[PDB]
Protein backbone atom coordinates (compact mmCIF):
# COMPACT_ATOMS: atom_id res chain seq x y z
CA UNK A 1 0.00 0.00 0.00
CA UNK A 2 2.74 2.49 0.90
CA UNK A 3 4.51 2.04 -2.43
CA UNK A 4 1.20 2.19 -4.32
CA UNK A 5 0.53 5.73 -3.06
CA UNK A 6 4.00 7.15 -2.47
CA UNK A 7 8.40 8.12 -6.03
CA UNK A 8 10.68 7.67 -9.04
CA UNK A 9 13.79 9.63 -8.07
CA UNK A 10 14.51 10.48 -11.71
CA UNK A 11 11.38 12.51 -12.63
CA UNK A 12 11.59 14.47 -9.35
CA UNK A 13 15.19 15.58 -10.13
CA UNK A 14 14.23 16.20 -13.82
CA UNK A 15 11.35 18.49 -12.67
CA UNK A 16 13.83 20.28 -10.32
CA UNK A 17 16.17 20.81 -13.35
CA UNK A 18 13.32 22.32 -15.48
CA UNK A 19 13.42 25.89 -13.89
CA UNK A 20 16.95 26.27 -15.37
CA UNK A 21 15.72 25.47 -18.88
CA UNK A 22 12.91 28.01 -18.52
CA UNK A 23 15.37 30.70 -17.39
CA UNK A 24 17.68 29.98 -20.33
CA UNK A 25 14.74 30.25 -22.73
CA UNK A 26 13.80 33.62 -21.21
CA UNK A 27 17.36 34.85 -21.69
CA UNK A 28 17.38 33.78 -25.33
CA UNK A 29 14.07 35.57 -25.91
CA UNK A 30 15.56 38.73 -24.40
CA UNK A 31 18.50 38.41 -26.79
CA UNK A 32 16.09 38.17 -29.71
CA UNK A 33 14.22 41.28 -28.58
CA UNK A 34 17.51 43.19 -28.35
CA UNK A 35 18.36 42.08 -31.89
CA UNK A 36 15.00 43.30 -33.20
CA UNK A 37 15.48 46.71 -31.57
CA UNK A 38 18.96 46.98 -33.10
CA UNK A 39 17.52 46.19 -36.53
CA UNK A 40 14.87 48.90 -36.13
CA UNK A 41 17.53 51.46 -35.23
CA UNK A 42 19.52 50.35 -38.28
CA UNK A 43 16.48 50.88 -40.52
CA UNK A 44 15.97 54.40 -39.18
CA UNK A 45 19.62 55.27 -39.76
CA UNK A 46 19.38 53.82 -43.28
CA UNK A 47 16.48 56.13 -44.12
CA UNK A 48 18.46 59.10 -42.79
CA UNK A 49 21.46 58.08 -44.90
CA UNK B 1 13.70 -0.39 -5.14
CA UNK B 2 14.43 3.31 -4.88
CA UNK B 3 16.77 4.22 -1.99
CA UNK B 4 13.76 5.15 0.14
CA UNK B 5 12.14 1.72 -0.35
CA UNK B 6 15.44 -0.03 0.52
CA UNK B 7 15.92 2.26 3.59
CA UNK B 8 12.32 1.51 4.72
CA UNK B 9 12.93 -2.27 4.29
CA UNK B 10 16.15 -1.96 6.37
CA UNK B 11 14.21 -0.10 9.12
CA UNK B 12 11.17 -2.38 8.83
CA UNK B 13 13.27 -5.55 9.14
CA UNK B 14 15.52 -4.17 11.88
CA UNK B 15 15.67 -6.00 15.20
CA UNK B 16 14.18 -3.40 17.55
CA UNK B 17 10.93 -2.56 15.79
CA UNK B 18 10.23 -6.07 14.53
CA UNK B 19 10.71 -7.81 17.88
CA UNK B 20 8.69 -5.06 19.57
CA UNK B 21 5.85 -5.55 17.09
CA UNK B 22 5.97 -9.34 17.52
CA UNK B 23 5.87 -9.02 21.32
CA UNK B 24 3.04 -6.48 21.28
CA UNK B 25 0.86 -8.45 18.88
CA UNK B 26 1.42 -11.68 20.83
CA UNK B 27 0.41 -10.01 24.10
CA UNK B 28 -2.57 -8.34 22.43
CA UNK B 29 -3.83 -11.62 20.99
CA UNK B 30 -3.45 -13.11 24.47
CA UNK B 31 -5.39 -10.47 26.41
CA UNK B 32 -7.83 -9.65 23.58
CA UNK B 33 -9.13 -6.25 24.77
CA UNK B 34 -12.34 -4.93 23.24
CA UNK B 35 -10.58 -1.54 23.02
CA UNK B 36 -6.99 -2.19 21.88
CA UNK B 37 -6.23 1.54 21.60
CA UNK B 38 -6.08 1.92 25.40
CA UNK B 39 -4.64 -1.51 26.18
CA UNK B 40 -1.76 -0.73 23.84
CA UNK B 41 -1.21 2.53 25.72
CA UNK B 42 -1.01 0.83 29.11
CA UNK B 43 1.13 -2.03 27.78
CA UNK B 44 3.62 0.33 26.13
CA UNK B 45 3.69 2.54 29.23
CA UNK B 46 4.62 -0.43 31.42
CA UNK B 47 7.19 -1.65 28.88
CA UNK B 48 8.86 1.76 28.61
CA UNK B 49 9.38 1.84 32.39
CA UNK B 50 12.06 -0.86 32.08
CA UNK C 1 -1.00 -23.30 7.72
CA UNK C 2 -1.80 -26.25 5.49
CA UNK C 3 1.21 -28.13 6.91
CA UNK C 4 1.02 -27.64 10.68
CA UNK C 5 -2.62 -28.74 10.70
CA UNK C 6 -1.50 -32.15 9.43
CA UNK C 7 1.42 -32.10 11.88
CA UNK C 8 3.93 -32.70 9.09
CA UNK C 9 6.93 -30.55 8.26
CA UNK C 10 7.71 -28.57 5.13
CA UNK C 11 9.82 -31.45 3.74
CA UNK C 12 7.23 -34.23 4.02
CA UNK C 13 7.11 -36.94 1.36
CA UNK C 14 4.02 -38.32 -0.34
CA UNK C 15 3.80 -41.38 1.92
CA UNK C 16 4.31 -39.03 4.87
CA UNK C 17 1.23 -37.03 3.81
CA UNK C 18 -0.74 -40.24 3.26
CA UNK C 19 0.02 -41.46 6.78
CA UNK C 20 -0.57 -38.09 8.45
CA UNK C 21 -3.96 -37.64 6.79
CA UNK C 22 -4.84 -41.28 7.52
CA UNK C 23 -4.41 -40.94 11.27
CA UNK C 24 -5.70 -37.37 11.59
CA UNK C 25 -8.85 -38.05 9.56
CA UNK C 26 -9.57 -41.32 11.33
CA UNK C 27 -9.23 -39.50 14.66
CA UNK C 28 -11.55 -36.55 13.87
CA UNK C 29 -14.28 -37.93 11.59
CA UNK C 30 -17.76 -37.03 12.91
CA UNK C 31 -19.02 -40.62 12.94
CA UNK C 32 -16.00 -41.78 14.97
CA UNK C 33 -15.08 -38.74 17.08
CA UNK C 34 -18.42 -37.95 18.69
CA UNK C 35 -17.85 -34.30 19.62
CA UNK C 36 -15.40 -31.80 21.08
CA UNK C 37 -13.24 -29.18 19.37
CA UNK C 38 -13.38 -31.29 16.21
CA UNK C 39 -15.50 -29.14 13.90
CA UNK C 40 -12.91 -26.89 12.30
CA UNK C 41 -10.16 -29.49 12.71
CA UNK C 42 -11.65 -32.04 10.32
CA UNK C 43 -12.44 -29.40 7.71
CA UNK C 44 -8.89 -28.05 7.73
CA UNK C 45 -7.53 -31.61 7.61
CA UNK C 46 -9.58 -32.28 4.47
CA UNK C 47 -8.61 -28.96 2.89
CA UNK C 48 -4.91 -29.45 3.65
CA UNK C 49 -4.83 -32.95 2.20
CA UNK C 50 -6.78 -31.83 -0.87
CA UNK C 51 -4.32 -28.99 -1.45
CA UNK C 52 -1.27 -31.17 -0.78
CA UNK C 53 -2.25 -34.37 -2.64
CA UNK C 54 -1.97 -32.81 -6.11
CA UNK C 55 1.47 -31.67 -7.32
CA UNK C 56 0.34 -28.60 -9.30
CA UNK C 57 -1.74 -27.10 -6.49
CA UNK C 58 0.88 -28.24 -3.97
CA UNK C 59 3.68 -26.41 -5.76
CA UNK C 60 1.60 -23.30 -6.46
CA UNK C 61 0.81 -23.14 -2.74
CA UNK C 62 4.45 -23.80 -1.81
CA UNK C 63 5.69 -20.82 -3.80
CA UNK C 64 2.91 -18.59 -2.39
CA UNK D 1 -4.75 -27.28 17.12
CA UNK D 2 -7.72 -25.57 15.40
CA UNK D 3 -9.53 -24.14 18.53
CA UNK D 4 -6.60 -22.12 19.99
CA UNK D 5 -5.68 -20.68 16.55
CA UNK D 6 -9.33 -19.97 15.57
CA UNK D 7 -9.90 -17.91 18.77
CA UNK D 8 -6.93 -15.71 17.77
CA UNK D 9 -7.61 -15.68 14.02
CA UNK D 10 -11.18 -14.50 14.57
CA UNK D 11 -9.90 -11.74 16.85
CA UNK D 12 -6.98 -10.59 14.71
CA UNK D 13 -8.72 -10.68 11.31
CA UNK D 14 -11.46 -8.36 12.58
CA UNK D 15 -11.50 -4.84 11.29
CA UNK D 16 -10.74 -2.72 14.34
CA UNK D 17 -7.45 -4.33 15.31
CA UNK D 18 -6.22 -4.95 11.76
CA UNK D 19 -6.79 -1.48 10.32
CA UNK D 20 -5.48 -0.01 13.54
CA UNK D 21 -2.25 -2.01 13.26
CA UNK D 22 -1.78 -1.33 9.54
CA UNK D 23 -2.05 2.44 9.91
CA UNK D 24 0.20 2.38 12.98
CA UNK D 25 2.88 0.42 11.12
CA UNK D 26 2.57 2.68 8.07
CA UNK D 27 3.10 5.83 10.12
CA UNK D 28 5.92 4.15 12.05
CA UNK D 29 7.78 3.38 8.82
CA UNK D 30 7.14 6.90 7.51
CA UNK D 31 8.39 8.64 10.65
CA UNK D 32 11.48 6.48 11.32
CA UNK D 33 12.09 7.31 15.00
CA UNK D 34 15.08 6.34 17.11
CA UNK D 35 12.98 4.66 19.83
CA UNK D 36 9.68 3.20 18.56
CA UNK D 37 7.96 2.59 21.91
CA UNK D 38 7.50 6.20 23.02
CA UNK D 39 6.54 7.16 19.46
CA UNK D 40 3.80 4.53 19.50
CA UNK D 41 2.71 5.83 22.91
CA UNK D 42 2.39 9.31 21.40
CA UNK D 43 0.64 8.14 18.23
CA UNK D 44 -1.90 6.14 20.22
CA UNK D 45 -2.43 9.10 22.57
CA UNK D 46 -3.30 11.60 19.83
CA UNK D 47 -5.21 8.86 18.00
CA UNK D 48 -7.36 8.06 21.04
CA UNK D 49 -9.15 11.38 20.49
CA UNK D 50 -10.29 10.21 17.05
Amino acid sequence: RLVSSGDPVMREVETAFMPWLKEQAIGYLARGVVARRVVDKLVEDAAAA
Amino acid sequence: QTPLYEKMRDYAHSNKVQELLQKMTADLFIERPADPVTWMIKWLSEEQKR
Amino acid sequence: DYYEVMGLTRSANDIDIRRAYRRLALKYHPDINKDGAAGDEFLRICEAYEVLCDPKTKGFYDLY
